[PDB]
């Protein structure tokens, strides 16, 4: 397989989208323009990958092949007046009008709906140039519902059109102590619907669990998204590193599948990412591999707040950049099962897909993350989870009992059966993700 | 949307909407005369927000100033601050209505309503971005209650899923400019609630003890105290001004801000007061910004709401602020006071990063909420509306107009019904 597509859809999916086109134009020499430059080797810029990420052009120009979707035109302006405008089509900018607010029944619907005809063709022709096209990568909050239900909709919308190329999909959510909007509960649990019948893998990122890592591990007194965010494009960047580049043992993107899934259902692995060490300290730092694995089941580098020790362990991924010996992160899982953390349950009996790219980490100027000569990546599927669900449904249930803020959503295309229906199938899932761990 | 029409009415609205040009001109850069003075990008590309790029490229803000008193209208076109607005849309005559909710639009007043309507339609039309309307006038004030709330009406029929913003002033249940001060409130609100979407609560008599406790100025004056609420009207729409990392929206206030239809009444809040020769002294940071939002004493509408209880609260920082710096102090807020939020929301926070700064300022947040204690201000005109009028005394005025007492009866009624909402949703 080779092509990928990237979509953001809402503000905070297109700031994170941002960060990792940032990203990938620094690991391949790419310019700020694209053009070239010089691109390259071996694989940057190609040789292949690309083309993956960007378009081939016949002068050098590379373009990203992204797809920004909004319905605010001021966070696509700000993209177009940054310094990236160069590494878009212009036509890829897919700007809105009259915003849906906040938001699901316009979301995914009054008015979300009025631009998806000129979304999927914007896709479709980017698809026909494309070869394979192995996936599409979704790039979202579950926060706003523009980023939760306009993109649910486009997602229902690709598993449509096509229903056999993978979906991911990197949904940003709510913090269990703290958040910015009043009634999230409804545009996250409302999706969460869609998101289970129609993502094959699913990416929970939480804003406080990272900004803890930011204030703690970088020592930053004062997070900002856009530190936040580069953190996260890391995250993708490797996921993804073995479809661009050389690896002794490399990943396919539908590996996941393979390898994380065993249910059709249970598709929402934890992310954690190691090392995260300030500028400071990379000194004082120099480690090996069986160090940074530790990190990785270490709760301070999990990106999600829940809590990974009282959860047990379905399959897992490790993926490893860099100077990497394959012996040793052998050897580091070999340590790591006998903690009896995570309790490796019967099913799997032991689950670690091990991915091994050669590729070096990178960091942009913009973090202060320190670079290093290899870095982890863990994905799992830990029971841990179902809590994170049980949180925002409580949040759901407070509000729906006294109904309230429903009139928003009801007044304009909406039914209170729908959220009822929503409710059942969130709690369906924590009730069958639990059963699968709790049978031993 | 960006484009967003003013509307002012009243004999207040003029003022407060003088002093509203004042300030919005301020922070891209505008002269009186039109011209340019934008530096650059954000005070360029956000200019359509209320002017209009009319013929070498002079600037005028889209407001139908309107009022029976075309006594008003002089002292602001003649001085200072005039060249802005377009003579056409003036649209004034005479005589008045006579400090009166009647005759402020049940006959008199019901003249002007036919003109107003066709220069507002002509205006919606080249608008390719209306959004809603905002107006400003007082909740007892003659042209403002009676021709001011029948325009919410007409305004709601032809443009029903546009917005409706209103910064009514409430009035001052002990330093009353006249006594029948109260009795045009209660027929406001009759229709005010049944048209509009959105409504802050203003009370002047709230505005001196902040002027003299935190300003320390010893002699208020209207000039003043319009600079305050147009910091108000001025901070709810940074957002849409200029861009943040989270930029709110008049829609998204409604969406929160307001938990259930039948409660439209806010608590206004603009942070910090710069105290004058005090200023240099303190250290604008957002843990300071929290302790007086949250101020009872700072409160416009202005109620105790620590007797009542919280719903749902919003911030609007500007300038140098991160996203923990709110965050963070918001959530210690839901904490240690936890007593004054309800559990059922849960969340009772809402913020709104911007970008730019206020002139002056390296930082400024406003706060908006729905107290409980919203009700005692009603109360307070629901026993002047029934205990003056027991034995039936200045009524002879509205009824000579052609209202009956059953009229007047319904507007009482519903008040009653607004203060039991409080407690269904008990306090
Ligand atoms: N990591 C990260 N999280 C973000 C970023 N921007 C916003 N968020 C989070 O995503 C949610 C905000 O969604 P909004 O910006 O309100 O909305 P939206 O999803 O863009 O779509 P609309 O509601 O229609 O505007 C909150 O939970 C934020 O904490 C960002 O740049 N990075
Ligand atoms: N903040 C403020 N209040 C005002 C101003 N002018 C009048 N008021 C208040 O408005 C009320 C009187 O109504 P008024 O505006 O004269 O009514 P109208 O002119 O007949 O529509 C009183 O409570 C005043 O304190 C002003 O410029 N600023
Ligand atoms: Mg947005």
């Amino acid at each position: 397989m080779r092509e990928v597509i990237s979509i953001n859809v809402g503000q905070a999916g297109c700031q994170i989208g941002n960060a990792c086109w940032e990203l990938y134009s620094l690991e391949h020499g790419i310019k700020p323009d694209g053009h070239l430059e010089d691109g390259l080797s071996k694989p940057k810029g190609g040789e292949e990958g690309f083309s993956t990420f960007f378009h081939e052009t016949g002068y050098g120009k590379f373009v990203p092949r992204a797809i920004y979707v909004d319905l605010e035109p001021n966070v696509i302006d700000e993209v177009r007046n940054g310094p990236y405008k160069d590494l878009f089509h212009p036509e890829q900018l897919i700007s809105g009008k009259e915003d849906a607010a906040n938001n699901y029944a316009r979301g995914h619907y009054t008015v979300g709906r009025e631009i998806l005809g000129d979304v999927l063709d914007r896709i479709r022709k980017l698809a026909d140039q494309c070869d394979g096209l192995q996936g599409f990568l979704f790039t979202h909050s579950l926060g706003g519902g523009t980023g939760s239900g306009l993109g649910s909709l486009l997602l229902e919308e690709l598993s449509a059109e096509y229903g056999k190329k993978s979906k991911l999909e990197f949904a940003v959510y709510p913090a269990p102590q703290v958040s910015t909007s009043v009634v999230e509960p409804y545009n996250t649990v409302l999706t969460t619907h869609t998101t289970l019948e129609h993502a094959d893998c699913t990416f929970m990122v939480d804003n406080e669990a990272i900004y803890d890592m930011c204030k703690r591990n970088l020592d930053i007194p004062r997070p900002s998204f856009a530190n936040l965010n580069n953190l996260i494009a890391q995250v993708v960047s490797s996921v993804t590193a073995s479809l661009r580049f050389d690896g002794s043992l490399n990943v396919d993107l539908n590996e996941f599948q393979t390898n994380l899934v065993p249910y059709p259902r249970i598709h929402f692995p934890l992310v954690s990412y190691s090392p995260v060490l300030s500028k400071s300290k990379a000194f004082h730092e120099s480690n090996s591999v069986s160090e940074i694995t530790n990190a990785c089941f270490e709760p301070g580098n999990q990106m999600v707040k829940c809590d990974p020790r009282d959860g047990k362990y379905m399959a897992t991924c490790l993926l490893y950049r860099g100077d990497v010996v394959t012996r040793d992160v052998q050897r580091a899982v070999e340590q790591v099962k006998n903690k009896k953390t995570v309790q490796l349950v019967d099913w799997c009996p032991t689950g670690f897909k091990i991915g091994i790219c050669y590729e070096p980490p990178t960091a942009t100027p913009n973090s202060q993350l320190a670079t290093v000569d290899r870095a982890v990546c863990m994905l799992s599927n830990t029971t841990s989870i179902a809590e994170a669900w049980k949180r925002i449904d409580r949040k759901f249930d407070l509000m729906y009992a006294k109904r309230a803020f429903v009139h928003w959503y009801v007044g304009e295309g909406m039914e209170e059966g729908e959220f009822t229906e929503a409710r059942e199938d969130l709690a369906a899932l924590e009730r069958d993700y639990i059963e699968v761990g709790a049978d031993s | 949307m960006r484009e967003i029409i003013h509307i002012s009415t009243g004999q207040c609205g003029n003022q407060i909407g003088a002093a509203f040009w004042e300030t919005i001109c301020g922070e891209h850069g505008l002269d009186f005369n039109g011209t340019y003075h934008g530096h650059d990008d954000i005070q360029k590309e956000r200019l359509n927000v209320y002017f209009n790029e009319a013929s070498s490229g002079k600037w005028v803000p889209r407001s139908i100033n309107v009022d029976l008193e075309p006594g008003t209208i002089d002292a602001v076109r003649n001085s200072a601050i005039g060249n802005l607005f377009r003579p056409d849309n003036y649209i004034f005559g005479q005589s008045s209505a006579g400090n009166v909710w009647a005759k402020g639009h049940y006959t008199e007043g019901a003249e002007l309503v036919d003109s107003v309507m066709d220069v507002i339609r002509r205006e919606a039309e080249g608008c390719d971005s209306l959004q809603g309307f905002q107006i400003t006038h007082s909740l007892g004030g003659g042209t403002g209650s009676g021709m001011g709330t029948l325009l919410i009406s007409k305004i709601r029929e032809e443009f029903p899923d546009r917005m409706m913003a209103t910064f009514s002033v409430l009035p001052s249940p002990k330093t009353s400019d006249t006594v029948v001060e109260p009795y045009n409130a209660t027929l406001s609100v009759h229709q005010l609630v049944e048209h509009s979407d959105e409504t802050f609560c203003i009370d002047n008599e709230a505005l001196y003890d902040i002027c003299q406790r935190t300003l320390k100025l010893n002699q208020p004056s209207y000039g003043d105290l319009n600079n305050l609420v147009s910091s108000v009207m001025s901070g709810v729409t940074t957002s849409l001004r200029y861009p943040g990392q989270l930029n709110s929206d008049l829609r998204k206030l409604a969406v929160n801000l307001v938990p259930f239809p039948r409660l439209h009444f806010f608590m206004v809040g603009y942070a910090p007061l710069t105290a004058i020769g005090s200023q240099s002294f303190r250290s604008l940071t957002v843990p300071e910004l929290t302790q007086q939002m949250f101020d009872a004493k700072n409160m416009m509408a202005a109620a105790d709401p620590r007797n009542g209880r919280y719903l749902t609260v919003a911030a609007f920082f500007r300038g140098k602020v991160s996203v923990k710096e709110v965050e963070d102090e918001m959530h210690k807020v839901q904490s240690k006071n936890s007593d004054y939020f309800v559990e059922w929301i849960p969340n009772n926070v809402q913020t709104a990063v911007c970008s730019v700064a206020p002139q002056g300022l390296d930082m400024a947040a406003t706060f908006i909420a729905n107290s409980t204690s919203i009700q005692e201000l009603f109360k307070r005109v629901g026993d002047q509306f029934s205990a003056m009028f027991k034995r039936k005394a200045f009524l002879h005025w509205y009824t000579s107009e052609g209202m009956d007492e059953l009229e007047f009866s319904e507007a009482e009624s519903n008040m009653n019904d607004l203060v039991s909402e409080y407690q269904q949703y008990q306090e």
